[PDB]
């Protein structure tokens, strides 16, 4: 289940053995800092549905 | 001064002006280079 920690986990796990896959969806990690300083990464996830590994 | 040095936040900088003062004499001479290298 999603409240599981090991649910993004195996979602990274996932995204990174199966490097190429068509289907996926997008994680953005922003955070803007005091100052005004912004730091974005973006985190590639699989998208729902049915994938084979 | 040593406190506000240790507890400034991060990716800051800290600015000390007039530093003459200090060390032409609260007020320390040599406490405030003993506390820079704490």
């Amino acid at each position: 289940p999603a409240r599981d920690r090991s649910y993004a986990w195996l979602l990274s796990w996932l995204t990174r053995h199966s490097t190429r896959t068509q289907h996926l969806s997008v994680e953005t990690s922003y955070l803007q800092h005091e100052s005004g300083r912004i730091s974005t990464k973006f985190e590639f996830i699989p998208s729902p549905g049915n994938h084979f590994i | 001064l040593n406190h506000l040095l240790s507890v400034a936040p991060q990716q800051s900088l800290v600015l000390l002006e007039d530093v003459d003062a200090a060390f032409l004499s609260r007020l320390t001479f040599s406490g405030l280079l003993n506390a820079l290298d704490g």
